[PDB]
RNA sequence: CCGGCCGGGAACUCAAAGGAGACUGCCAGUGAUAAACUGGAGGAAGGUGGGGAUGACGUCAAGUCAUCAUGGCCCUUACGACCAGGGCUACACACGUGCUACAAUGGCGCAUACAAAGAGAAGCGACCUCGCGAGAGCAAGCGGACCUCAUAAAGUGCGUCGUAGUCCGGAUUGGAGUCUGCAACUCGACUCCAUGAAGUCGGAAUCGCUAGUAAUCGUGGAUCAGAAUGCCACGGUGAAUAC
RNA sequence: AAUGCCCCGUUA
C-alpha cells in the first residue's frame, strides 16, 4: 500500500498503518479514518482501492513527510540565522526550552565526551 | 426478630442483620456476587456459612462502608460471626477455634519523618 | 533579616493597599472580553505606570519576628524556630506536640 | 430554633461551656435539644527543629480543635438576652444562628 | 542537643498555656504579634519587678493580662498609677480594651525564672556563678522543692574557653510526664559575652 | 535470627480447590500485590495443564512439584581454618517452596507468550522430568553429592 | 507564551522613544533595558541597544524578529569551551 | 418522583466525651519454696498487644555569628541605602538522591465497583454554556459532619495488540494556544497537532525491608500570585523468608 | 585445626 509518497504496512491495523506516516499521529489517523468511513481495525490488505483514494485524498488535504520536513528545516534555518536564543542553542547542540546543562543532557549532547 | 453484628477491618464498619430464611445474601441492596466481583471475597464472607452450616437456614441484609474490597469481606466475616454469636451462644468456642472472633487489628502504619514510608530507609552510602 | 529588607517589604505592603483598587479595576478592564481593544491597550500602558511595588505578588512572606523569609508559615507568620520555641514556652494556644 | 456553634482548643473547658449553656436553657426556656459533639479538627504541622542544617530532625506538633452543637427549638423572649448577658470563659468561641 | 523543653511536653497533661483564647486563621497572626509585643513591652518595663510569667486571654475584644509576680507592691508602685498607665498602653498596643491583674507568687525561690533572673543578676554583677548556683540550689531545697537543677554555661569566670557545668539537689525526672518541672532560663550579657543559664524545678507528681 | 524463634503465621487456602500447597504458589507467584492476576494465571495454567495430562489439577501440581522435590542442599559452615560447603538436608516445607520457586523462575524465564502458558509448559516439562527448574535440582543434588565428604 | 487575549506586551517608554525615533528619522542606537518588550514592525529599520547584563548590545531590527522579544537577540551568558 | 426523600425512629455505623478491659490476672510444669521461663482456659487484644512522642553522663573545639541574640575586630560620602537589567537555571565532565521505562502479571478503547485523611474567604469554587483540550463567561453553596476541592487508582468484564525497538518507551524538537503575574527569551506550569532519542533488566560494587512490613496503586496538605518526579501525611491490594 | 596485607606529615 503506497500512501502519500511512501509505503504502508499491510497486516497492520488501519491506524497504526497510518500513522506510520510522518505527520500522523493516532487522533489524526483516526480522524481520517472516520472522514473516510472506515473503521478504525481494519487491515489495509483487504481494504478496496477506492477506500485508499479517500485516504489518499484525505492525507494530501493534510500535510506530508516532504512538506514537513522542509517546514521544519526552514523554521530551524530561520531561527540559527536570526541568532536568537533558540538558533543559537540548535547551533551549538544544546536543549532549547531551557532544561538543565550542568547533567542530564544526553539527548542533545549525544553520549558522554571523556576529558582528554 | 433480627439478629444484629458489627464486623470491622483495616477501615471497613459492616453491620449484619440476620433473620433464619432460605439463605440469601443482601450487600448494599444487591447480591454478593455483583458487589464483591472476587472469589476470595466470596469465600471469606461464606466461610462462617460452612463452618457452621447454615448456608441455607438464613437470610441477611448487610451493609458496609469504608476500606477495600477484602477489608469489607473481612469486616463482613467479623459482623456475621458476632451476630452469629448474638443469635446462638453456643458456637463460640468453635468460632474461636476457626479463628473468626479475633477482631484483625493490623491496621495500616504511619509515615515517620526521615522514611521514604513507615519503614523504608532512602539510599544509604558512605560515600 | 535586615532593616532595609523588612522597610522595603513595608513599603511594599503599603503601596500594594494603596494601588489595589486602581489595579484592580485596570485588571478587570484589561481581562474584560467585551472590552475595546484600544481601551485594553490603555488600560495595559496605565499597568505599565503603575509602580511595580503595588503588586500584591511583589511582597515576601516573612517573620513578623525576625525577618526570615524562608520556613514562614501563615497560620502564625513566624518562621518555624520562633514559632517552636513559643510553643515551646507556651504563647500558642492549643498547640503542642503531638502524636500518633 | 436557634443553634448555638461552640469551638474551642480546650476540651475541658468546651464542655463546661456547653455544659452551662444547656443548663441556662433548660432554667429559662424549656426543650434544648442537647450537646451534640461534631468531629474535631486536627490541624497538623512539621517544624525543622535545627536552625541551619537538619533534614530529618522534625518537631510534629498539631491543634485539636473541638467542637460542639446545641439546639434550642422552644425559644422564649428570657432565653434570648439570658445566653447573650452569658459572657462565657476566654477560650471558647460562640456563634449563634437563627435557624 | 536533644533534651525536649518540659513545659513544651507537660503543655496539655499538666502543664497550661500561658496564652487562652480561641481565634481563627485570619487573626490567629495579629493575635500572636500582639502577644509578643505586649509581653516584650511589659518585660521590659518591669524588669526591677520580679515578674515571672505575664498570661493573656482575649475573651470578646478585650484583653485581660495577668502578672504573676513576686513584688506586687513594685508592680504598683503607688496604689493605682503604675497599673493604670501599663492597661492604658498595652490598650493601645493592642487596639482593644485592657484588664490587669496581679498575682502574687510567694515562695519567689522556687520560681524557675526568678531563679534564672537572680542568677543572671549575679553573674551581671560579677558573683561567682558557683556561689549563686549553690545558695539558689540551697534556698529552694530549704523552701522545700522535692527538687531542683540548675545549669550555667558559656564564659564562665571570663575564660578563654567556654564550658558548662550543673548542680542537681534531689529528685528532678524529666522523663516523667505528670512530674511538676517548673523549667526556664536566662542570659547574662557580660564583658566576655553572653552567659546562659537553665533552671528546673520539680514539686512534686500531680496525680490528675 | 540470634534471641528466638518465631510462630508461623497462617496463609488462607485457595477457595477454587482449598489447597495451602496452591495459596503459596501463587502467593510466590505474585508480584506488587496482584493476588487476583496471579490466580487467574494459575488456574487458567492448571486448568491448561490438567486438560492436557489427563489427571486433575490437583495431581499435576503434586506429581510436578515432587519430580522438582529436592532433598540435600549445601550451605556454608566455616569452622576453622579452612571453608567448607557441607551439604545438608532439607525440610518439607523449605523444598516444597524452594520447588515452587524454581518453577516459577524457570516460567518466567520461559520466552513463551502468556505467563499461564509458560507455567503449564514449565509444569507438564516437570511431570516428565523436564526443564530448567529439575536441571537445577539435579545441579544441586550433584553439588551435595560431590561435597558428600562433609557431615 | 503569553495570552492572546491580553495582546502583546512593550514598554511605554520604549514606545514612545520608537515612535519619536521614526518620525525623527534619527538612525542612532536606541538605548534600553527593556528585554521583555516584543518587536513591533515600527522598529523595522531601527537598531536597539538593549542591555544584556554588562553593557548594551546592538541589534539591526528586520521583519521577521517582529513576534520576538530584543532579549532572545541579546544573550548574558559569555560561554566559549571549557578547554 | 424509589434518592432516607421526608414523616418518623432512636436501635446501628458514625461523632466524640466519660468509663470497663490486659495487670503473668488464673491453671500445669521448670526453677534455688525466688525472680523469671515454657505451654493453655478465658478473652478483641498475653506477656512491652502494634505504632509514636520521650534521647542519661558525655564524645566528635561536629553544624549553625546567613533565624535570632552576642564579646572582640572591621567600613562610616561605604563592607551602609535605593533603582533597572542580568545571574543564582551556565556545561568538555564526575558523584549522590529520585521519577519514568525497557513490557504481554503488559499497552490501548468501552462500561463499572470499593476509601481514608485534609484545605477553603484577596479562598474553595457546583450547575449551565462555549471550546477537542488546557481553560473562558455566567455563577449558586460554603468560615463548612451540610457546599466545593473531588472523578479515586490498581482491580473487575469485554475486544484488540501477539513478543515486532513494537498500538512498550516517552526524551528531543517544530507549529498554535490557556492560566498566573506589571512582565513567561535568559527563566513557570499546562493543553492541542506532529515528531518518536536512548532503553530490550543493566560491570566491579552496593542499598532498604521481618507484616498489614516490603512491593505496587492512587489521594490530600505546607511552601505558593504562578511554579515538584521533592517533603510531610492518608488510605487500597498485599507478599517471601528467618534452620 | 590455623590463605589477604601495609601505612596515617607538624604544632597544640
Ligand atoms: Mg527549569
Ligand atoms: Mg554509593
Ligand atoms: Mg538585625
Ligand atoms: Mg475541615
Ligand atoms: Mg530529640
Ligand atoms: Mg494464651
Ligand atoms: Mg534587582
Ligand atoms: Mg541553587
Ligand atoms: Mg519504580
Ligand atoms: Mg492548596
Ligand atoms: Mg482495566
Ligand atoms: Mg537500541
Ligand atoms: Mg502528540
Ligand atoms: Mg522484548
Ligand atoms: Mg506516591
Ligand atoms: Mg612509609
Amino acid at each position: 500500500a503506497r500512501i502519500a509518497g511512501i509505503n504502508i504496512p499491510d497486516h497492520k491495523h488501519a491506524v497504526i498503518a497510518l500513522t506510520s506516516i510522518y505527520g500522523v499521529g493516532k487522533t489524526r489517523s483516526k480522524a481520517i479514518l472516520a472522514a473516510a468511513g472506515i473503521a478504525e481495525d481494519v487491515k489495509i490488505s483487504e481494504l478496496s482501492e477506492g477506500q485508499i483514494d479517500t485516504l489518499r485524498d484525505e492525507v494530501a488535504k493534510f500535510v506530508v513527510e516532504g512538506d514537513l520536513r522542509r517546514e521544519i528545516s526552514m523554521s530551524i534555518k530561520r531561527l540559527m540565522d536570526l541568532g536568537c536564543y533558540r538558533g543559537l542553542r540548535h547551533r551549538r547542540g544544546l536543549p532549547v526550552r531551557g532544561q538543565r546543562t550542568k547533567t542530564n543532557a544526553r539527548t542533545r549532547k549525544g553520549p558522554r565526551k571523556p576529558i582528554k | 426478630n433480627q439478629y444484629y453484628g458489627t464486623g470491622r477491618r483495616k477501615s471497613s464498619a459492616a453491620r449484619v442483620f440476620i433473620k433464619p430464611g432460605n439463605g440469601k445474601i443482601v450487600i448494599n441492596q444487591r447480591s454478593l456476587e455483583q458487589y464483591f466481583g472476587r472469589e476470595t471475597a466470596r469465600m471469606v464472607v461464606r466461610q462462617p456459612l460452612e463452618l457452621v452450616d447454615m448456608v441455607e437456614k438464613l437470610d441477611l441484609y448487610i451493609t458496609v462502608k469504608g476500606g477495600g474490597i477484602s477489608g469489607q469481606a473481612g469486616a463482613i466475616r467479623h459482623g456475621i460471626t458476632r451476630a452469629l454469636m448474638e443469635y446462638d451462644e453456643s458456637l463460640r468456642s468453635e468460632l474461636r477455634k476457626a479463628g473468626f472472633v479475633t477482631r484483625d487489628a493490623r491496621q495500616v502504619e504511619r509515615k515517620k519523618v526521615g522514611l521514604r514510608k513507615a519503614r523504608r530507609r532512602p539510599q544509604f552510602s558512605k560515600r | 533579616a535586615k532593616q532595609s529588607m523588612k522597610a522595603r517589604e513595608v513599603k511594599r505592603v503599603a503601596l500594594a493597599d494603596k494601588y489595589f483598587a486602581k489595579r484592580a479595576e485596570l485588571k478587570a478592564i484589561i481581562s474584560d472580553v467585551n472590552a475595546s481593544d484600544e481601551d485594553r491597550w490603555n488600560a495595559v500602558l496605565k499597568l505599565q505606570t503603575l509602580p511595580r511595588d503595588s503588586s500584591p505578588s511583589r511582597q515576601r512572606n516573612r517573620c513578623r519576628q525576625t525577618g526570615r523569609p524562608h520556613g514562614f508559615l501563615r497560620k502564625f507568620g513566624l518562621s518555624r524556630i520562633k514559632v517552636r520555641e513559643a510553643a515551646m514556652r507556651g504563647e500558642i494556644p492549643g498547640l503542642k506536640k503531638a502524636s500518633w | 430554633r436557634i443553634r448555638i456553634r461552640l469551638k474551642a482548643f480546650d476540651h475541658r473547658l468546651i464542655d463546661q461551656a456547653t455544659a452551662e449553656i444547656v443548663e441556662t436553657a433548660k432554667r429559662t426556656g424549656a426543650q434544648v435539644r442537647g450537646p451534640i459533639p461534631l468531629p474535631t479538627r486536627k490541624e497538623r504541622f512539621t517544624v525543622l527543629i535545627s536552625p541551619h542544617v537538619n533534614k530529618d530532625a522534625r518537631d510534629q506538633y498539631e491543634i485539636r480543635t473541638h467542637l460542639r452543637l446545641v439546639d434550642i427549638v422552644e425559644p422564649t423572649e428570657k432565653t434570648v438576652d439570658a445566653l447573650m448577658r452569658l459572657d462565657l470563659a476566654a477560650g471558647v468561641d460562640v456563634q449563634i444562628s437563627l435557624g | 542537643g536533644q533534651k525536649v523543653h518540659p513545659n513544651g511536653i507537660r503543655l496539655g497533661i499538666v502543664k497550661p498555656w500561658n496564652s487562652t483564647w480561641f481565634a481563627n486563621t485570619k487573626e490567629f497572626a495579629d493575635n500572636l504579634d500582639s502577644d509578643f509585643k505586649v509581653r516584650q513591652y511589659l518585660t521590659k518595663e518591669l524588669a526591677k519587678a520580679s515578674v515571672s510569667r505575664i498570661v493573656i486571654e482575649r475573651p470578646a475584644k478585650s484583653i485581660r493580662v495577668t502578672i504573676h509576680t513576686a513584688r506586687p507592691g513594685i508592680v504598683i508602685g503607688k496604689k493605682g498609677e503604675d497599673v493604670e498607665k501599663l492597661r492604658k498602653v498595652v490598650a493601645d498596643i493592642a487596639g482593644v480594651p485592657a484588664q490587669i491583674n496581679i498575682a502574687e507568687v510567694r515562695k519567689p525561690e522556687l520560681d524557675a525564672k526568678l531563679v534564672a533572673d537572680s542568677i543572671t543578676s549575679q553573674l551581671e554583677r560579677r558573683v561567682m556563678f558557683r556561689r549563686a548556683m549553690k545558695r539558689a540550689v540551697q534556698n529552694a531545697m530549704r523552701l522545700g522543692a522535692k527538687g531542683i537543677k540548675v545549669e550555667v554555661s558559656g564564659r564562665l569566670g571570663g575564660a578563654e574557653i567556654a564550658r558548662t557545668e550543673w548542680y542537681r539537689e534531689g529528685r528532678v525526672p524529666l522523663h516523667t510526664l505528670r512530674a511538676d518541672i517548673d523549667y526556664n532560663t536566662s542570659e547574662a550579657h557580660t564583658t566576655y559575652g553572653v552567659i546562659g543559664v537553665k533552671v528546673w524545678i520539680f514539686k512534686g507528681e500531680i496525680l490528675g | 535470627p540470634r534471641r528466638r524463634v518465631i510462630g508461623q503465621r497462617k496463609i488462607l487456602p485457595d477457595p477454587k480447590f482449598g489447597s495451602e500447597l496452591l495459596a503459596k504458589f501463587v502467593n510466590i507467584l505474585m508480584v506488587d500485590g496482584k493476588k487476583s492476576t496471579a490466580e487467574s494465571i494459575v488456574y487458567s495454567a492448571l486448568e491448561t495443564l490438567a486438560q492436557r495430562s489427563g489427571k486433575s489439577e490437583l495431581e499435576a501440581f503434586e506429581v510436578a512439584l515432587e519430580n522438582v522435590r529436592p532433598t540435600v542442599e549445601v550451605k556454608s559452615r566455616r569452622v576453622g581454618g579452612s571453608t567448607y560447603q557441607v551439604p545438608v538436608e532439607v525440610r518439607p516445607v523449605r523444598r516444597n517452596a524452594l520447588a515452587m520457586r524454581w518453577i516459577v523462575e524457570a516460567a518466567r524465564k520461559r520466552g513463551d507468550k502468556s505467563m499461564a502458558l509458560r507455567l503449564a509448559n514449565e509444569l507438564s516439562d516437570a511431570a516428565e522430568n523436564k526443564g530448567t527448574a529439575v536441571k537445577k535440582r539435579e545441579d544441586v543434588h550433584r553439588m551435595a553429592e560431590a561435597n558428600k565428604a562433609f557431615a | 507564551p503569553r495570552s492572546l487575549k491580553k495582546g502583546p506586551f512593550i514598554d511605554l517608554h520604549l514606545l514612545k522613544k520608537v515612535e519619536k525615533a521614526v518620525e525623527s528619522g534619527d538612525k542612532k542606537p536606541l538605548r534600553t533595558w527593556s528585554r521583555r518588550s516584543t518587536i513591533f514592525p515600527n522598529m523595522i529599520g531601527l537598531t536597539i541597544a538593549v542591555h544584556n547584563g554588562r553593557q548594551h548590545v546592538p541589534v539591526f531590527v528586520t521583519d521577521e524578529m517582529v513576534g520576538h522579544k530584543l532579549g532572545e537577540f541579546a544573550p548574558t551568558r559569555t560561554y566559549r569551551g571549557h578547554a
